């Protein structure tokens, strides 16, 4: 199984589920705020400064 | 008539659906600690499990099924011969103090 | 310059609330003009006026502008 | 008050599973949702009336205001 | 040759104050909450420092350093919107706590019901003095009213309001020393809420049944560490709720307004959460004897332990005194509600009413009626 | 509450009065000294000075 | 007495997760400019919080740089006047607060900093305030110098008619119809009483997408660890 | 203080009708929902250039 | 006596792996 | 620290409220002392156990 | 007050103005030195005794 296999390959040792964790959060920090800044975007899309900087 | 009433209040109540019995849930006062501590060891034994069960039906919020609930007619009140016994023996106490 | 304010506030006088409002509001401005000596004003059905017509003028308006 | 010292008991005997067997949500809305329906049952004959007496209040306070406060005609 | 855990002087107090403490295994929800004030106190403290790093307890620049703390600090506007509403949580933590002490008997543990209402009347002190701190409309005249209400007490009265006013009103100097008593006093309620824990530990807790849990007692780290943390969890998602989406839902639009005292505003209310006190204060035609019902709203909960008659320390298995306890709470937001309207023929009589009930039910109905209960049930 | 009175408690109370009744003027004697109470200190006759 | 409550007006950042129209809190400025700043005061914010929100920084310094502010002592000691910077705050119409009572009838012009924020009722309120005026009802008689607004207090304003259309022309070239200028200035109010309203909206959908995230996760840890307690199965064997 | 008659008015030295809240000589509001007239303060009268006001 | 006591059925709660008496709990263990 | 580029009205509002909280955790910290010193006793200047001699 | 335009000012009020307000400043200011005085005489007096053995 693939969870069986992502435990007993990086879960096993609490240093490496720190390590786990660690880089987990590196990446989901960028990709929550990334998906997050773009649906806040997309919401009030035209009613944003980055959206009219362009015309002055 | 007031067996009515009393039955109504008894199901009311609703510590009968946790299969205990009035003199399970009598709050501990001093004199409750030392009537208890007279039980028998069968009575006290009994009292323990039962007060145990109600701790688990209460922390997962269920009751006992219908079947087992302790009917108005069938609960016992064990502990009322040792409290009136243990609240004599204080007002003795007290009557001699004075 | 028409202003669309001015066309909702007309419009939406149509409302039957409005409609109301406004006769209860000449029903005060008769008596208190004919009356000399009196004390009354009429702000109470006009505030009600204003009331019932500037619910429907929110629900509109901003569409246009 | 520490383990230990806390009660006396006899003949009791307490099975128990591990958590890593168990699911966490064993029949989260099989069971669950009758269950809550039974609490409230029980409970909203002795909750609710306080809070619907008071609703009534509330609102005839905030309409006895209004005329009260409304013009007389004189 | 032995863990650390239970053998190191400082760890041996944490592990048996919070890792092996032995607790019911049955305690609902609303025990959660006697962490979340807790947690909400740390968050007042720790947040509170930070807007004492940029706010000036001065007249003249105290509404302006606040608004510099919100348009011109980094995040400050986070900072001072959490800090106000987290101390409106924080009342609302304290009021279901001290409704859960009522209903499940916990009050027959003494003495920490009486240090939990030193803390309760040290909150409603220092919410009180922090309100004032912003200098707007509102805080100087709530400080104000509140203030004259001491000059009702016999003899010594006047001086002591102005004693407390350091002058013949609220000025510059009342500012100040608002700010240092608001500064001081949550550490003496730190204090006092260990010595509350301390009192506690000593006889365990009430569970819902009220019996005593001897035999059901678990470690509390397992269980209890990951509940309460979802209960932090869940009061953090209400308080960045109320930040984050309406930060003045709980708040009066007037104290944005500096403090001009030439001008009383049309509406002179206190926090939402002293408004059951103060509608007190209005139904009273005596002002002595309206600061004595004020004070005596709050105190009431001492005699507790000596009202309650019945047999059973919980409320769980007694309906009439669930119906009256939940009368009560409905009184006390009908108390809330009429503070919050002025002072009409609707209102004067309905508060009238509302604080003889509040009166009427802890001192007369739920005793009475307990004993009630008790002839009902053979004993 | 009624389960005190009766012989035993009239006489305590009557033995600790004349303590009960010292520790109260000592305290009276302590608080008209602390705030200075001027409307006890017009009448003692040496302490009339110090106003 | 009575007052009258402001209808809830259909504004573009009512939404639970909208922002300010930046465009018209841009017209807004450009109308407390030439229409506002004339008799009503603005203090707590500054031409600096104008970048990346209505204006561009160029934009911003000349704005700025159009106004004339008093500086500090001179070479000996004099009030010297001085073209105005971006870090400085929106100039005060009238010296001394009681000098705008003096220019005007009495009644000193709020600042609009909070006023938003501090009338109840919100832009709302001070939205229709501004389109509220009518000819004052029959039987109320107004005194000379004060005009009749149904929504302000008391009903007797002393604001001259501040909006009528064709007062200002927009920069953009919208229409200067007095409904479009005043809904433009209330949304700019707004923004005054509110710098940090689309960053809240977007820490706010921040948090409920982590809060939607997280709270099942910790309810699914707590009924893990408790699922110990919640399935144990007790017995009685007594002798 | 919505635009006050000071040392005018109809009345005495104070007038406001503004509201319904009017003035007297003495100060009294003729009408109004003014919560009183114009504040008095305690002013221990000795004689004129002596009385002492605060 | 101590013959007569038997654990209570757990099927109820036991998970998807862990629930044939005859399919050992090792190879389940690291998925779980 | 200096809350800018120099020693300013931030720094010193900061200063304040450092000064303020501080000796509240030095009390903490003078207690957890205490607490430490007397699981052993306190030691006399002959450095020899007074333990018979208390 | 914590503000640069109003601090010194204020601590002058404190020792000018403040009933027995000099006293306060004074005895804080001493008091710093007096509580210096005896944490120095302390840790002369753990390093003699040997008290840091604990
Ligand atoms: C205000 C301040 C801020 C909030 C403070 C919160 C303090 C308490 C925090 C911990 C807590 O929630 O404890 C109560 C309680 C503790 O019991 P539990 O862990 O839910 O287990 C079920 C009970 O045994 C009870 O089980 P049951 O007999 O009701 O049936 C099983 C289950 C199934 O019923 C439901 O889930 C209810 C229907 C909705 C689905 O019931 C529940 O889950 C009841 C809770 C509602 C969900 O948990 C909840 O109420 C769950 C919170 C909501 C779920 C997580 C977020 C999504
Ligand atoms: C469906 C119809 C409505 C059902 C809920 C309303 C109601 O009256 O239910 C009474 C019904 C019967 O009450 P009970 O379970 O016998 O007594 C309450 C438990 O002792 C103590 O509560 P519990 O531990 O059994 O259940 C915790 C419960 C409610 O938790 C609390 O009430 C404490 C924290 C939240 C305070 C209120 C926040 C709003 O959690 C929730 O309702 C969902 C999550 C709420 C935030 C986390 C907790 O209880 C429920 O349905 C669940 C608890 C009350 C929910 C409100
Ligand atoms: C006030 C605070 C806010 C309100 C309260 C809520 C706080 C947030 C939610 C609760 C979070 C609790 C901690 C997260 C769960 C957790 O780690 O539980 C301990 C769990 C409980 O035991 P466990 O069994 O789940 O994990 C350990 C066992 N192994 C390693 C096999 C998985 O233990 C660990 O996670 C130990 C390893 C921790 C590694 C941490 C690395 C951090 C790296 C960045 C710094
Ligand atoms: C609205 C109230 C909260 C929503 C849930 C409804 C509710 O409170 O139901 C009452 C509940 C009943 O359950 P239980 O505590 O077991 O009482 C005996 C039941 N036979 O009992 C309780 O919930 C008791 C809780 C008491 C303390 C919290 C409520 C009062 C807060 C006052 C502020
Ligand atoms: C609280 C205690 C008082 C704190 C403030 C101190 C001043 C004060 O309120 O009273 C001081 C007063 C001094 O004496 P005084 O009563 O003024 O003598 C003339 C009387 N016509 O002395 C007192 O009032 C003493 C009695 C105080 C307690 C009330 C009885
Ligand atoms: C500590 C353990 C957690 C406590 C609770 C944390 C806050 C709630 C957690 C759940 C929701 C989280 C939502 C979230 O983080 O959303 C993102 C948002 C910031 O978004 P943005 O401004 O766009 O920046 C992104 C790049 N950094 O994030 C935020 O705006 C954060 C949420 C608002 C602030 C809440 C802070 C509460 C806890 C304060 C702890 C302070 C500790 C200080 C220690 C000493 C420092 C000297
Ligand atoms: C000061 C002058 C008096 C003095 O200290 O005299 C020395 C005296 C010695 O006392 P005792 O140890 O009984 O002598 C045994 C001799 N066989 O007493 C002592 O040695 C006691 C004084 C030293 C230890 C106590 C702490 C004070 C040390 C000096 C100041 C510390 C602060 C600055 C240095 C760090
Ligand atoms: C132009 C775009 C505007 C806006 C948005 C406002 N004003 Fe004025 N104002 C003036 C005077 C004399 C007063 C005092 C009247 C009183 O409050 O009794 C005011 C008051 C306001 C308010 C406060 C209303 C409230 O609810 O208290 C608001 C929100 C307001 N103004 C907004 C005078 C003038 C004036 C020339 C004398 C001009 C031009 C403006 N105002 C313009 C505006
Ligand atoms: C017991 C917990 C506390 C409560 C209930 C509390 C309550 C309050 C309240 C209601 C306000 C007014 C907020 C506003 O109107 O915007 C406030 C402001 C303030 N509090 Fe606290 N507070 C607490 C703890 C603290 C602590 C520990 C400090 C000091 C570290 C502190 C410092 C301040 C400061 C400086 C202000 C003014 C900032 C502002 O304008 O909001 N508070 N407090
Ligand atoms: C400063 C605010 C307070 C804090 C931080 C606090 C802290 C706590 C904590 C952590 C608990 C254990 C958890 C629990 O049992 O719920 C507790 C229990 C208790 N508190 Fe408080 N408390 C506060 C206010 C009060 C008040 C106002 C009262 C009532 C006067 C009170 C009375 C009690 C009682 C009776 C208990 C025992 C409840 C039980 O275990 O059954 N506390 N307190
Ligand atoms: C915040 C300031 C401090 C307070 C309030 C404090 C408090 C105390 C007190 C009351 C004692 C017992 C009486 C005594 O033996 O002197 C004590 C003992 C002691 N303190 Fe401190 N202390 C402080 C600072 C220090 C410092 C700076 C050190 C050295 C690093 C220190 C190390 C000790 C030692 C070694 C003892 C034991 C002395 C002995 O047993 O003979 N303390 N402390
Ligand atoms: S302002 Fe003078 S009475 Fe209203």
């Amino acid at each position: 199984t693939l969870t069986a296999r992502l435990y007993s390959l990086l879960f096993r040792r609490t240093s490496t589920f720190a390590l786990t964790i660690a880089v987990g959060a590196l990446f989901f920090e960028r990709a929550f705020d990334q998906g997050a800044d773009a649906i806040y975007e997309h919401i009030n899309q035209g009613k944003l400064w980055k959206h009219i900087k362009h015309k002055y | 008539w007031l067996e009515g009433i009393r039955k109504w209040y008894y199901n009311a109540a609703g510590f009968n659906k946790l299969g205990l019995m009035r003199d399970d849930t009598i709050y501990e006062d001093d004199d409750v600690k030392e009537a208890i501590r007279r039980l028998p060891e069968n009575l006290y034994n009994d009292r323990v499990f039962r007060i145990k069960r109600a701790l688990d039906l209460t922390m997962r919020q269920q009751i006992l099924p219908k079947e087992q609930w302790t009917k108005y007619e069938e609960d016992k009140f064990y502990l009322e011969p040792y409290l009136k016994e243990v609240i004599r023996e204080r007002k003795e106490r007290e009557e001699w103090a004075k | 310059l028409v202003d669309p304010l001015t066309t909702v506030r007309e419009q939406c006088e149509q409302i039957e609330k409005c409609i109301k409002a406004r006769e209860r509001l000449e029903l005060c401005d008769q008596r208190v003009s004919s009356r000399s000596q009196t004390e009354e004003d009429c702000t109470e059905e006009l505030f009600d006026f204003l009331h019932a017509r500037d619910h429907c003028v929110a629900h509109k308006l901003f569409n246009s502008l | 008050r520490e383990f230990g010292h806390l009660t006396r008991m006899r003949h009791v005997i307490t099975y128990s599973l591990s958590p890593f067997e168990q699911r966490a949500f064993p029949h989260y809305f099989t069971k669950g949702i009758p269950n809550v329906l039974r609490r409230t049952r029980a409970c909203i004959l002795r909750v609710a009336p306080p809070f619907v007496v008071f609703y009534l209040v509330y609102t005839w306070g905030t309409q006895e205001f209004e005329k009260s406060k409304r013009k007389n005609p004189a | 040759m032995t863990n650390i855990r239970k053998s190191h002087p400082l760890m041996k107090i944490i592990n048996n104050a919070f890792i092996d403490l032995p607790a019911p295994s049955n305690i609902s929800s609303w025990w959660n909450f006697g962490s979340l004030l807790g947690i909400c106190l740390i968050l007042q403290i720790l947040t509170g420092l930070f807007l004492a790093m940029h706010y000036t307890s001065d007249t003249t620049t105290a509404f302006s350093s606040v608004t510099h703390i919100c348009r011109d600090v980094n995040y400050g506007w986070v900072i001072r919107y959490l800090h106000a509403n987290g101390a409106s949580m924080f009342f609302i933590c304290l009021f279901i706590h001290v409704g859960r002490g009522l209903y499940y008997g916990s009050y027959m543990f003494l003495e920490t019901w009486n240090i939990g209402v030193v803390l309760l009347f040290t909150v409603m002190a220092t919410a009180f003095m922090g309100y004032v701190l912003p200098w707007g409309q509102m805080s100087f005249w709530g400080a104000t009213v509140i203030t004259n209400l001491l000059s009702a007490i016999p003899y010594i009265g006047t001086d002591l309001v102005e004693w407390i006013w350091g002058g013949f009103s609220v000025d510059k100097a009342t500012l100040t020393r608002f700010f240092a008593f608001h500064f001081i006093l949550p550490f003496i309620i730190t204090a006092l809420a260990a010595v509350h824990l301390l009192f506690l530990h000593e006889t365990g807790s009430n569970n819902p049944t009220g019996i005593s849990s001897d035999m059901d007692k678990i470690p509390f780290h397992p269980y209890y560490t990951i509940k309460d943390i979802l209960g932090a969890l869940f009061m953090m998602l209400i308080l960045l709720i109320l930040v984050l989406f309406s930060p003045d839902l709980l708040g009066d639009p007037d104290n944005y307004t500096p403090a001009n005292p030439l001008n009383t505003p049309p509406h002179i209310k206190p926090e939402w959460y002293f408004l059951f006190a103060y509608a007190i204060l209005r139904s009273i035609p005596n002002k002595l004897g309206g600061v004595l019902a004020l004070v005596a709203s709050i105190l009431i909960l001492i005699l507790m332990p000596m009202l309650h008659t019945s047999k059973q320390r919980s409320m769980m298995f007694r309906p009439l005194s669930q119906c009256l306890f939940w009368m009560l709470v409905a009184d006390l937001i009908t108390l809330t509600w009429i503070g919050g309207q002025p002072v009409e023929h609707p209102f004067i009589i309905i508060g009238q009413l509302a604080s003889i009930l509040y009166f009427l039910i802890i001192l007369v109905l739920m005793p009475i009626t307990s004993i009630i209960e008790n002839n009902l049930l053979k004993w | 509450l009624s389960r005190f009175l009766g012989p035993r408690y009239r006489e305590l109370a009557r033995n600790w009065i004349p303590t009960a009744s010292m520790w109260g003027a000592v305290g009276a004697v302590g608080l008209v000294w602390a705030t200075d109470w001027r409307l006890i200190l017009d009448w003692v006759p040496y302490i009339n000075g110090k106003f | 007495d009575l007052e009258l409550h402001a209808p809830s007006y259909p504004w573009s950042h009512r939404g639970l997760l909208s922002s300010l129209d930046h465009t018209s809190i841009r017209r807004g400025f450009q109308v407390y400019k030439q229409v506002c700043s004339s008799c009503h005061s603005m203090d707590y914010v500054a031409y600096r919080h104008l970048v990346g929100v209505c204006y561009t920084e160029e934009e911003a310094k000349a704005l700025a740089e159009e106004v004339e502010v008093q500086d500090g002592p001179n070479e000996d000691g004099e009030m010297f006047m001085r073209p105005g910077k971006l870090s400085d705050y929106f100039p005060k119409p009238y010296p001394n607060p009681e000098a705008a009572r003096a220019a005007n009838n009495g009644a000193l012009p709020p600042d609009l900093s909070y006023i938003v924020r501090a009338r109840h009722g919100g832009e709302d309120y001070v939205f229709s305030l501004l389109t509220g005026y009518c000819e004052p009802p029959t039987g109320v008689s107004l005194r000379e110098g004060l005009y009749f607004n149904p929504y302000f207090p008391g009903q007797a304003i002393a604001m001259a008619p501040p909006i009528y259309n064709e007062v200002l022309e927009f920069d953009d070239g919208t229409p200067a119809t007095m409904s479009q200028v005043a809904k433009d200035v209330c949304t700019f109010l707004r923004w005054a009483s509110e710098p940090e309203h689309d960053h809240r909206k977007r820490m706010g959908l921040k948090m409920l997408m982590m809060m939607g995230l997280l709270l099942p996760l910790v309810y699914a840890m707590k009924r893990h660890k408790w699922s110990v307690l919640k399935s144990r199965k007790l017995a009685y064997r007594p002798p | 203080g919505c635009v006050p008659i000071a040392n005018a008015g109809d009345f005495g030295g104070y007038y406001c009708p503004c509201h319904g809240s009017h003035y007297d000589a003495s100060g009294r509001i003729r009408k109004g929902p003014a919560p009183l007239n114009l504040e008095v303060p305690t002013y221990e009268f000795t004689s004129d250039d002596l009385v002492i006001v605060g | 006596s101590h013959t007569d006591i038997r654990v209570p059925d757990f099927s109820d709660y036991r998970r998807a792996e862990v629930l044939d008496s005859t399919k050992s709990s090792k190879e389940s263990s690291d998925a779980r």
